[PDB]
RNA sequence: UAUGCGCAUAACGCCACAGAG
């Protein structure tokens, strides 16, 4: 039966003044950017993974923790908290996957200006050129001994 | 009901056409592609989306 | 349209004769399945199998 | 009044990975949280009880 | 070198081994086992997988480009 | 949760009450005279006895999953699973003496059962876990109303 | 609203498969996880563990 | 004033002592467990009167491999710090052949002095911290995992086990708060022990870019 | 003999927990010779039992005194003599748990034994000197008959 | 490409309404 502060609004280093009254070891926040700028990126990763669980747990829905850990490990791959939209797909290696997602003409224009190479290992890029996708039954090849 | 074994193809893309009155094909769209990637069946997508829509043979200069 | 069926197994689907005499499979002819394919060729495109 | 699409694989590779991988028997648990999603429904759970 | 991957055949490998071998028996490849009246090449390929009589090599590509070779005889198959 | 180190242990457990004797000096640069005496003792008064304080304050080893590959090394399970199997081993050891009609099962073959099942429950190489994670965030979202 | 979200998440996370070293890598070799789900296990098979 | 600036100086001394121990410098147990009364005994009270001056609190820790690389921690007097102060600090470092310092400002530096601290060579590695972000050790938080900097022999066997390039490994920024805590150069790989909930502990790796 | 237990019981209560399954009454009984008490589900269409009924309860491992052959296969055609010819209500079920209390002293004068007759349950609790023949997964025959006094 | 008997005929989009799950 502990007592908990709850503020509508965020200033993480403001609460560091009051380290003798508040348990700042267990500070939590909704803003993943505030946690990413105060406690690092590996803390913001656990904030993402906990926030998606808190979204689904209002409705009695339990998504397994391994899915959330993979999604947060992807969105925090580059040291920053990146969105899953057409501005985070600019970092992608494959121009064809960027074209098949959104604004195909802008990514086509960037790939033509930069002279971009596609290694054809994305699942979208293997299906544009009619090649068997690398995941699943395509990570390997079969050889016939002579 | 409708069933399409082979038939007419779109004159731009050489994929089957849509409609059951024109005796056409049904889509294997994007979410079906996604859910069949999740199975790990890659030759089954290669079937549905390359051998049974448009397998053409182009000529390239290898140089 | 789908309808229920209990008297097929759980891993089964019920295919009508409308579709079964229209959907084909390209079975190559080997010496160990030529009797089955030969009876299937004799039956023809409107008699199942 | 629901409708369902029945795709018919035309290669031995597609057949062999539809028997092994995408079979109904292997889809017993949902990938969301590993809980079952094949099970009996309405009349059966009354008469079994 | 020493092969450092799984000794078990994964579920994605037996699908493609049975697919390739049933496509071979779809042509007139010789059958290593005794046909007990089967006409389906998948059932014959499953009997050949169970009897450890498939000679195909799985080349397991690692994501740098490197590989290592496994016969299906030296993989542990399960149900 | 507490901190470790060779010099930290040597100053903590050993030379605290020794430097608790009076010294009567000043802070040179942010340091007490007791800390300067412990630095002097650590530098000169130790020679290959600091190997003792070095090895008695080494870090915890990495988990087995990062050191030994769980697909090719048997019993290389998770730490949570090892805790769970140890608790169930202790709790199951009581029921073979208390509860009647013992069932010809041992501790070690039960541990081997659970460890082999943990090894066989791994993801096979090839599994598109990103599509599964995407479709597992997206499909329950249809059962979530708006505001 | 639920469809465009799932589309965006799929078009980012589609390249992530488990390799033969047990690392979840993107299609360009970028290592996202060193073990899948921080323990390496499959969700349908952790149910009786 | 008093009894509040002494508390702030006690906390930002304790935090930089924990920082210097975590980076691997020789810090005693009494110097880590220094209570506020022991701080009023060692250094003075009444900083407004000036018995603790911020010049008087400058520490010099030394590293446990050899005592050739020791590090200053400066607490500068002026609130807004310009290049005129850090030139004096570099002149203090050049005498005793110090290759690394750490300036704890109380309002932020000017961006010209920021570019000056970057603009020093490998001869002078100067870092800067706000006082406000040293009131608590961020690595003691429950979400912050344990970060371990790796030697170049461990990075080699890392990239050899997975047959991996440093271009493929995940990133951590060099302005990340825990990379600034552990003082990590760009190009070094940081081993991270996550307190996982599905596994017990989980080893991941990130490169500093 | 293959008799595992034999006593004369007396119905002290009927359905105390108040659950009232159709065609089934739970009889909480209590013994005469021993410290035993009984909880028993009986079929009360074919064999009704009232409060205060005194009945003779026998638990056997077989129905044949000429050697415990222990078939378990059911021939209705066998007109050979049985134990069941001297009783009125006969069941057949499996012992699914036995339990007691012990703290380094085995079978310390309390030993429950839970028997299920195809879903009609039964515990037979008392001193463990009478509960020896029971073990888990064993097949037993209940054989009860109302005594007319 | 489909139908009919190598031969003869037919070789589509865009809006807007309405509907199914």
């Amino acid at each position: 039966k502990e007592l908990v502060l709850n503020t509508e609004g965020i200033n993480l280093p403001e609460l560091f003044k009051y380290a003798e009254v508040l348990d700042l070891r267990r500070l939590y926040s909704n803003d993943i950017h505030a946690i990413a700028n105060t406690y690092g990126i590996e803390a913001a990763l656990r904030v993402i993974e906990k926030e998606i669980k808190d979204v689904f747990a209002v409705y009695g829905i339990a998504v397994d923790p391994r899915h959330l850990s993979l999604v947060a490990d992807y969105m925090c791959f580059e040291g920053v908290y990146k969105p899953l939209n057409r501005f985070g797909i600019r970092s992608n290696s494959s121009p064809l996957q960027q074209m098949t997602f959104e604004t195909s003409f802008q990514f086509l224009k960037q790939a033509t200006m930069l002279g971009s190479h596609d290694e054809l290992r994305s699942p979208s890029a293997c299906l544009v050129v009619g090649k068997v996708v690398r995941g699943g039954t395509g990570l390997f090849e079969l050889k016939q001994p002579l | 009901f409708q069933v399409r074994t082979t038939g007419a193809r779109d004159r731009v893309t050489n994929q089957p056409i849509g409609g059951r009155n024109v005796q056409g094909g049904i889509r294997f769209g994007e979410m079906e592609r996604d859910a069949l990637l999740a199975h790990g069946t890659s030759f089954l997508l290669h079937d549905r989306l390359f051998n049974c829509s448009d397998r053409s043979v182009a000529h390239v200069c290898v140089k | 349209v789908i309808c229920p069926d209990m008297y097929i197994n759980t891993n089964e689907i019920g295919i009508p004769m409308v579709f079964a005499t229209k959907l084909t499979y390209p079975q190559p002819v080997t010496p160990w399945n030529v009797q089955e394919l030969r009876q299937a060729v004799i039956n023809g495109p409107n008699v199942h199998p | 009044g629901d409708e369902m699409n029945a795709h018919f694989p035309q290669s031995e590779l597609g057949r062999a990975e539809a028997y092994v991988l995408a079979c109904t028997d292997q889809q017993y648990l949902v990938p969301k949280d590993g809980q079952p999603l094949a099970g009996l429904i309405q009349d059966h759970m009354v008469s079994g009880a | 070198q020493k092969r450092i991957t799984t000794p078990y055949m994964t579920k994605y490998e037996r699908a493609r081994v049975l697919g390739t071998r049933a496509l071979q028996i779809a042509m007139c490849a010789p059958v290593m086992v005794e046909l007990e009246g089967e006409t389906d090449p998948l059932l014959i390929a499953m009997k050949e997988l169970k009897a450890r009589k498939i000679p195909i090599i799985i080349r397991r590509y690692l994501p740098d480009g490197s590989y290592e070779d496994w016969g299906v005889d030296e993989l542990i198959i399960t149900d | 949760l507490l901190r470790r180190g060779a010099f930290l242990s040597y100053s903590q457990k050993i030379q605290e009450a020794v430097k608790a004797l009076k010294l009567e000096s000043e802070n040179r640069n942010g340091r007490s005279p007791g800390t300067q005496e412990m630095l002097r003792m650590w530098y000169e008064l130790d020679e290959e006895s600091r190997r003792k304080y070095q090895k008695k304050a080494a870090a915890c080893p990495d988990p087995s999953l990062s050191v030994w590959r769980p697909d090719i090394y048997f019993a290389s399970v998770s730490e949570t699973f090892e805790t769970k199997v140890d608790d169930y081993s202790q709790e199951w050891a009581a029921q073979t003496e208390k509860s009647y009609e013992k069932s010809e099962l041992s501790l070690d073959r039960l541990r081997t059962l659970l460890q082999l099942k943990w090894q066989r429950s791994l993801c096979e190489p090839g599994e598109a876990v990103g599509l599964l994670a995407a479709q597992s965030i997206g499909e329950p979202s249809t059962q979530m109303t708006l505001n | 609203r639920s469809g465009y979200l799932q589309r965006c998440i799929i078009k980012h996370l589609e390249g992530l498969v488990v390799q033969y070293d047990l690392t979840v890598r993107d299609s360009d070799g970028s290592v996202v996880q060193f073990l899948y789900g921080e323990d390496g296990l499959d969700i349908p098979k952790t149910q009786f563990l | 004033d008093d009894e509040e600036e002494t508390y702030r100086l006690w906390k930002i001394r304790k935090t930089i002592m924990q920082l210097c121990h975590d980076r691997g410098y020789l810090v005693t147990q009494d110097e880590l467990d220094q209570t506020l009364e022991e701080f009023k005994a060692q250094f003075g009270d009444k900083p407004s009167e000036g018995r603790p001056r911020r010049t008087d609190l400058t520490v010099l820790v030394a590293h446990n491999d050899d005592p050739t690389d020791q590090m200053f921690v400066f607490f500068p007097e002026e609130p807004k710090v310009g290049i005129k102060t850090i030139k004096v600090y570099c002149q203090r470092m050049q005498e005793e052949n110090i290759t690394r310092a750490l300036i704890v400002v109380q309002q932020g530096m000017t961006p010209s002095a920021k570019q000056s601290l970057v603009d020093m060579a490998p001869k002078y590695i100067l870092e800067q911290f706000l006082q406000q972000e040293l009131l608590i050790n961020i690595t003691e938080h429950e979400l912050v995992p344990e970060h371990v900097v790796m030697t170049k022999e461990e990075v080699t066997e890392l990239l050899a086990r997975y047959k991996l390039r440093e271009n493929q490994l995940p990133r951590i920024q060099a302005g990340d708060p825990v990379a600034r805590y552990f003082g990590i150069k760009r190009g070094q790989v940081v081993k991270i022990i996550r307190p996982s909930e599905t596994a017990g502990r989980y080893i991941t790796y990130r490169l500093v870019q | 003999a293959g008799i595992l237990f034999e006593d004369i019981f007396d119905v002290k209560d009927i359905d105390p927990e108040g659950k009232k399954f159709d065609r089934v009454s739970r009889l909480h009984c209590e013994s005469e010779s021993f410290k035993m008490d009984l909880i028993l589900d009986v079929n009360i269409q074919i064999y009704p039992v009232d409060l205060g009924d005194k009945f003779r309860l026998v638990i056997a491992s077989t129905l044949y005194e000429d050697g415990t052959l222990d078939d378990g296969e059911y021939n209705p055609t066998d007109d050979r003599p049985s134990r069941a010819d001297q009783f009125e209500y006969v069941m057949y079920g499996k012992v699914y748990r036995i339990e007691g209390d012990e703290t380094s002293t085995e079978a310390a004068t309390r030993l429950s034994a839970y028997v299920s007759y195809g879903g009609l349950l039964m515990r037979l609790q008392g001193d463990a000197n009478n509960l020896h023949g029971f073990e888990v997964d064993s097949r037993v025959y209940l054989l009860m008959k109302k005594l007319a006094f």
